[PDB]
């Protein structure tokens, strides 16, 4: 599914 | 163990004041938005930027980052609204019968008409800003708030976030007190308070038809990013 | 305006004796299930609870003193909220399950397509059962929701907001009573009080997803709506 | 309007 908040929330 | 129980009320109204977004600018073009499209990309545009700025944000609300990265994609999905919002209601504070999205952006009533459902919406927000001028809310207590919203509108969708949820309502009594309220004054204004967080609650679910309706009108494009944030209420 | 000069003790007998009863519906566990009758059966449910949530409303001390206008826009807005935590009140007892009447309990497995405002009414219980939420409480957070719900959406009807603000203090002020009495130290009595006006943020929550669920019941035209329901899902236009 | 006239009533 991959979300972008994934990412920014590790940084 | 987290180190957010640790911290005293002085600590925690310094950790949530130090972690504030910066209030960000709209496009410097001087004409008034009276379109839809014209009015919705300036907004959408807005709040895409400073949803980067909330992301930053809540890292650093003490025990956000004690939760696992899917507590925290699932709080910052059902808040993110209600976050904007309540900045909007905060900024937008002192004008009266005006909402100062950027400081550059102020809109008034009359231009929430140019989009349908927009201005009954507008108006739910102006009563919240006239309501907390009307307490002569603190900052401090802002943003108790907004990370109360934060940590609250996604638990039941647990043990560890309500502790640091009544660490910072000793947090709000402990402003209050400092400030010189009663004993029978804190526990009012502590429930007078809350209370506001129903509406703003109320307010982001109507917002977030709004935005449904307007995605599925495709004129105004929206972000990657604002689609999956829109996409996560189903 | 005998709302105000009511003291705590008074104001908790005064809301207890005006509890709506809890009434049957219609259900048959011999009569086959589905996805449009068990619907018709909690619709018909709530159209009757209405007429006595109505009732109720005019016992609640200061909502008489509210124009007629007033009172309607309040139970307009607050009257899902206020069924739904009937409901989870009345199944704090029932884990996993929601009462919506003596012979009519519902677990997740039924309940169809929907399961999202079950899955997050169960929710609410379990947190009523964990904080162990007495009546004295309940009856005062249902109170609550009918006067602040819709307090916030002329020429001197800022006057009424005024007196709405007054008796919301003096439900506050009510329910400190009641957890001092409890036992509770000051800072539990503050924990507990924000604890409590936390859920009402989630019960409207709830309802604003109920009001989509049963604007689209409708639209689909198979659960028929009774005339008051009908006006009552328009003021949510 | 059903519920006016139920709350005057
Ligand atoms: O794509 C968008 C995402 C959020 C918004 C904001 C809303 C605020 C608002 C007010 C009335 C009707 C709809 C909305 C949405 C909003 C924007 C900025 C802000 O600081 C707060 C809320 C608008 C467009
Ligand atoms: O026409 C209707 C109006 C209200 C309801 C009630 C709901 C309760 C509920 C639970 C899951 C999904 C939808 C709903 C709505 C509900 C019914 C009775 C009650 O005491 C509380 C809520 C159902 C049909």
């Amino acid at each position: 599914k991959h979300k972008i908040l994934h990412r920014l929330l590790q940084d | 163990n987290s180190l957010a129980l640790s911290l005293t009320a002085d600590q925690m109204v310094s950790a949530l004041l130090d972690a504030e977004p910066p209030i960000l600018y709209s496009e410097y073009d001087p004409t008034r938005p009276f379109s839809e499209a014209s009015m919705m990309g300036l907004l959408t545009n807005l709040a895409d930027r400073e949803l980067v700025h909330m992301i930053n944000w809540a890292k650093r609300v003490p025990g956000f980052v004690d939760l696992t990265l899917h507590d925290q994609v699932h709080l910052l999905e059902c808040a993110w609204l209600e976050i904007l919002m309540i900045g909007l209601v905060w900024r937008s504070m002192e004008h009266p019968g005006k909402l100062l999205f950027a400081p550059n952006l102020l809109l008034d009533r009359n231009q929430g008409k140019c989009v349908e459902g927009m201005v009954e919406i507008f108006d739910m927000l102006l009563a919240t800003s006239s309501r907390f001028r009307m307490m002569n809310l603190q900052g401090e207590e802002f943003v108790c708030l907004k990370s109360i919203i934060l940590l609250n509108s996604g638990v039941y969708t647990k043990d560890h976030i309500h502790r640091v949820l009544d660490k910072i309502t000793d947090t709000l009594i402990h402003l209050m007190a400092k400030a010189g309220l009663t004993l029978q004054q804190q526990h009012q204004r502590l429930a007078q308070l809350l209370l506001i967080l129903s509406h703003i609650r109320h307010m982001s679910n109507k917002g977030m038809e709004h935005l449904y309706s307007m995605k599925c009108k495709n004129v105004v494009p929206l972000s990657d990013l604002l689609l999956e944030m829109l996409d996560a209420h189903r």
